């Protein structure tokens, strides 16, 4: 996989240059801001089980013929499998928001998946709503001004936020 | 690519799990050597062309038949001392990568893997690079932890062709 | 146990590596979060027993069969009290464990493996320890670098039991 | 494994305690020492391979028995074995060093290598001889006061050279 | 699915040979035994709303915070109270399901496979479907051994959830 | 795999619902006539080698051109090859008969085997001509009023023939 | 050894299990068919030396080059008689022995495994064999269920002949 | 494995002999109290988990040192494992009941565990020990008169009893 | 096909590596042995119909019932020994395939893998197929070198019957 | 794998007929001229290093974009990979020629290969001039009469150079 | 080792069978070639120091640096031309093992098996033995097929080095 | 493995030295019997089954206890084990034959086989009588002059003799 670092060092070994005075100033800037990027890491994985179970139980009560019997998260084999697929896209994501980078999120997760879905017949549509949820709750945890120094993190929650619409198109 | 970030990554994956707390100290211990590694990164850059001029000078020192005899792997023609010149910058190329990246993953992958069969099939001599970078080592003007990045993966090349 | 040491040398073990700055910046990582972790750990241990018997009570209070409910699983005789107490000071002493080692290690070995069997087999409900362990991180009464600390490992647990 | 703090842990542990005020002040004097371990580390790993070869070098000038035609030593094939364990014993020490116990060193390389060595018929008081030679220039390449910052390392040095002497022991 | 039937086959099946006189005699046992098996499950299918509904009334009763706690794994809303009924309607029919099957195919794979995941994930006690199922071990009026065959799954259930 | 039983719990699954009286009648029939049943595949097990045997002979003399030299089972490794999948297809055929459900033999025998035969280039219409003539031989054993309780096995044999029309309609 | 019982025990151990009903009715159904098992074996037990002369000499009558052609393969003098005779003893004590264990267990174990090779090597032709067993499915003078569990077990030898 | 019959049908091979009038009458007496064998089996297996816990409680709060800190079975892992060892001898144990012969309890549990607890420093003799107090709430649960038709077990108990003697002293 | 050209370069090739003079011996062992092969098979293709026709009759003779007995497995009829002919010139012909090939090849493709098979289903004895090789083997006419590799191909067939 | 022998016995075989006189007469010219096919695979193999080496050499210096910074023979992984193929394709040109039959080299060297280097990327065309070089090296080596008995090779040399234009055809 | 004996019975052996007339032509091809081989390695060996000082000697010549440069890796001191000359010494030895056993065996296991990373570890150049072995070649005398096998031998170090 | 010459070789390496003259002559002397040598592997070879089933055959005629219910080769899985045993000595013998050297005979038959029958209970002293039959009629069958050039093969089948004798010894 590549982190930020190592994404623009394959970008620079492909021209067979050095990396320039303002490349590197980018970089110094991503480690300027890696504490910030260490505590929304960390803010996610710390509430992920909540995160998770509030948005499938959200999902599930606005489109209850997932849960119905026939639904495709009747059983509780499904119903654990659905909720292990909102885990370990979660997981993902927090993976790429710590490397800066969405390449282990593509790579190990997203490549494939729709069409994983379509042969199993999981409703990928159903499952990017999820994803979306899991979004709005975990951008909430990481912007949370309580027990934090207080600072500027917009850019880190927009690099989150498109880690997760970039899963959910994954899908949809 | 091995990166402080990636090594932490794929521990955290093959174990199915989130990343804890251990992964997370890993990466600020890399934030924080990161001053002193783009230090010695600009300094290499900055100084490039003269670190390699100064490093093929001293092979060519060291091992004067290299000028002298006739063979597609030595330097005894124009043809031969711009491969040479060409080798030893994607050697410190690649050394700055490194450095930037924070790990090894750039001499591993762009570099070392392989590295044996190339040496053996061009009867390129691993002794000759080994000099160059000694070269690099005793030439770059770094001092502190700068110097001791720089090193490290200077010596890693060269443990790599030993 | 899992630490961030044993962590950069089995890596490297599993690759049949020298240890590499990749790995040495790991270990600096936990040599600089050291001094969070550790006021965390004197902080929960010496005020260990009022921790213990605070959160033990709201359980009680939270759920109030526990104390009434005459089975075997339940607490509602002096056998009963004495195992949670017991319990909840085990989370205690081995959140403290992590926190010296700097990684989840004790806690995946000494608690959370097998965790989930044994809550099964004696019929424990995971929410009381939850409850127990919410109750914790909000009166260590710590602050900054090491609030973090102390309640990254509370999660922790608080996410194995969930 | 175990490295200091795990060791101290599962110590604590096995009598249901937690870590006493002293145990804690003596763990976070390893902390303050760090440093000055992972330069040990880094010089003896950055210096591995001339301190493998010197050494082997010597130990074969030494005891040309090993080298000579139906010598242990003898052939290629035997040479790179022999080569590579001086190289793997040495790698397990520079792990000590890092975890400042010996546990790794005791479990995954000197653990039934007297008895691998007596089903071979690998000489261990020769192997023992060069894990010596090695023991000497690591030493002298970790107390090198150049290019250092000036301070005291001699209970790091008598640490890593109980390591070594650990090794040559398992195998004498 | 498991049933008496597949699990010859399957045996077959695996050996890469056709069925012998050992499986066509376990055959036979599955179809004597089905009298009874078809008994129990007629008997729980004609009552199986009013099981439902004593089943739910009695776990209610032996837990009754969880008609009073608040928490959405709780019953104390009519939502939770829906949510329960259906569950131990689902357990009695897919019970039911075992009978006609005459094996434990159709609980392990409706029922048991993940069960212990989303039990923890919901935050549900197993307690609470045990007692619902020890009521309709209590209440189904079947005698012989069509009150065995019954027994026996509500019985395989509970120690799924044990 | 499913037999009579699990198919019809897993439709009323799928649905949500107990099973209606009318489908217990129909099961309890299933059970009534096992009996039968058992004999039926006792009776085409014991005389498996010679439905087998009795079919390859009468196709290879209605198509010589199969065993012809450069016929697709010349050669004694290509005839067990052909000798084998006959073997296969009553094997598969007498585990739908126990089952009452055709499902094994889909699944583990007939999905994916036209397929199969032809990137080998084995004739699939004269495979189909052995299986027939399997079918008759095994339903004149079956049907056979000697050493049985005489009765009505007219359902069970219809039946058993829409197993074996079902894997030459597979390959044909 | 294959039986009902040990392949019933065999499914739930490979599954690391508890015996199910699943298995408890295959083993009652092997109850079941034990008496008719048991009056086959008795009655074959009663008339076993008859069954066994009358089936040598059967295959004699049929393949009466084996009482001619010299070879030590062959029953052309007492040796080869002596032999021909305590084989199909074999044969007939064998199903007997799996009409008791109520499976196909004695005769895979005792006499099919490797029983094509001992015909190849030793020149022995399956056919005689075929031909013995005829003889006793047509002269065991059983019927009823009783019968279709001697044929069941002689056509089973039968196949493996063929 | 051998069950009952098998034992028998073994014996007599070895001897090349057709099986006694009298061998024959005491496996038809087998049969005839198999009834009796499958409900004993069905009981034990209905009550495995509380048999389990309730032995495990019991031996721990006789042997208080098993679960105190360095103690065997203390720490959720050892303590699973301790639990599993428990059920996996009580199902062992209902399959020799269910077999009629102790030779897939001695030959899949048995053998090699003293030496495997011996080899992990597992107290035997506690085993044992709880080993005995599964038995005697096993056979209480067989003996239950109520909910069954009432008869005598007592040969069957006494042939059950056997089964967890034989694993008690085979770890102690 | 295993031939030893075939051998030598799949013994190269499952290691990886280019052909030796180790292998290359091999092949010109074949080449230098090839005189013998081909005298042999040519003789045994032009004197092909007399060895057939006198093996066939050498069977016939030794095995009388093969011409009575009306079963289909036997030649009491012109079906069946067109069948018979026929199969004693496809082993005449595949052991001149081995010949000319110099190794096995052909006879463990086109006739020995699958042959027990196909021998017990169709009810064919190996011994009927053993005295039409022994009679080639007595009528070929060969000598010297030639003799021993067409002796040494038809006990090939032998010992795959026996 | 065939040979040249086993060639001509598999089309007898599918016709079901012996071979002919002409067919034993050409196989006898293959053995008569055994000896210089052996010297043919002796010479390409003793010089395998210089033919790869030097073809490559030349591949690069006409074909630069191949070995700067993005180019797909770029950095020594890449580099080695593109020498072991330039090896691989010569060796079984070589096992080709001691065949007498392209069969060897047909299914375990060139069958998927171009579908190989469009997954890839690998430039089949170059690949392709490559295979030319060591082409035109190895038949001057083939063909050359110092030392070695005079004679013609001129049918040999034609089926070598058909094996290595049938390589570069497989991948341009 | 592998011989072509070795090679002969290792191919059977990894088939479970016996040898074929595919693996005795092979060892008739190797007895054949014996004599080239044998008398190449006589030669070899009667003219053995005279070979190995004239190879050393022009290994010097062609790379004089080899005898100037001071370092433990060259031959400037008697202790480096002492090491040389015993390496050249070992390269014919064991060519001459290889010509007597038939095959690449004794070249394989004592001298190429590891020599790579022999050379890497004490900075041995191979162009420095490839010219020691092109001597050789060209001075040991041989004619005809003696010739062609020493060459082979020597050839295939000459790769090995490549 | 070794064969004679390299067998040779390796006491020459051990040494450092070149093959002296005496043992080159010596080789000589093994490639001048070749042909014999090849002869009487192709006629053990040839008559391999006869070799087994007689000697077989003519051991459990002095020993009937072997076959008699309850012997170790009774049943026909035992039987046919023994028969496979005899047949891998006699193939491994025929390997040694080939070789003239029994390495490979030690090597990969007789090494561990006492302690393997020792486990199993197959009584070897039976064996050891099983092999000399099959040496007695192999040794006839090498030596039979009929179908040969007539010469002297004394020393070899007394090589072939110390082979199975050493077979024979590695049982009894
Ligand atoms: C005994 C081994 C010799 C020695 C040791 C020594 N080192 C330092 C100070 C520092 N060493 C480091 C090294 C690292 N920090 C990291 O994170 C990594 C891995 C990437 C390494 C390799 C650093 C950062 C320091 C502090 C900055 C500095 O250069 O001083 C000391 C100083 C005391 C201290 O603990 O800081 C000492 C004594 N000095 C000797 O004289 C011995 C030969």
């Amino acid at each position: 996989m590549l982190d930020a670092f190592a994404k623009v060092v394959s970008q620079a070994d492909t021209k067979g240059e050095f990396l320039s005075s303002a490349q590197l100033d980018a970089l110094s800037n991503v480690v300027k801001d890696g504490s910030k990027r260490l505590d929304a890491v960390n803010r996610m994985t710390s509430n992920a089980s909540t995160i998770v179970a509030n948005a499938a139980r959200s999902l599930f009560e606005e489109q209850p013929q997932l849960i119905q019997p026939g639904g495709n998260a009747y059983t509780n084999r499904r119903m654990a499998a659905c909720l292990r697929d909102m885990e370990i896209i979660l997981r993902y994501v927090t993976y790429a928001t710590l490397a800066g980078d969405s390449s282990v999120l593509d790579d190990r997760c997203l490549n494939g998946l729709r069409e994983t879905y379509q042969a199993l017949g999981v409703p990928g549509g159903s499952v990017a709503a999820g994803v979306a949820k899991m979004k709005d709750a975990a951008i909430a945890i990481v912007n949370d001004p309580n027990g934090i120094t207080k600072g500027d993190c917009s850019a880190l929650v927009s690099e989150i936020a498109s880690y997760f619409d970039r899963a959910a198109a994954a899908v949809a | 690519m091995k990166t402080p970030i990636t090594e932490a990554i794929a521990a955290a994956d093959t174990q199915g799990r989130f990343l804890s707390n251990t992964e997370l100290q890993a990466v600020n211990g890399r934030f924080e050597r990161a001053a002193a590694s783009m230090e010695a990164a600009r300094a290499l850059t900055n100084n490039a062309q003269q670190l390699i001029d100064g490093a093929a000078n001293a092979v060519y020192q060291k091992f004067p038949y290299t000028t002298q005899m006739q063979g597609a792997n030595f330097a005894s023609d124009s043809r031969g001392k711009s491969k040479c010149a060409r080798d030893i910058g994607y050697y410190l190329r690649i050394i700055t990568y490194s450095l930037v990246a924070g790990g090894t993953g750039p001499l591993d992958e762009y570099l070392i893997a392989g590295l044996d069969e190339i040496n053996r099939t061009f009867d390129l001599s691993p002794s000759w690079y080994v000099e160059a970078l000694k070269y690099i080592k005793a030439n770059h003007g770094l001092s502190g932890q700068a110097a001791n990045e720089a090193n490290t993966y200077i010596d890693y090349a060269i443990n790599a062709l030993s």
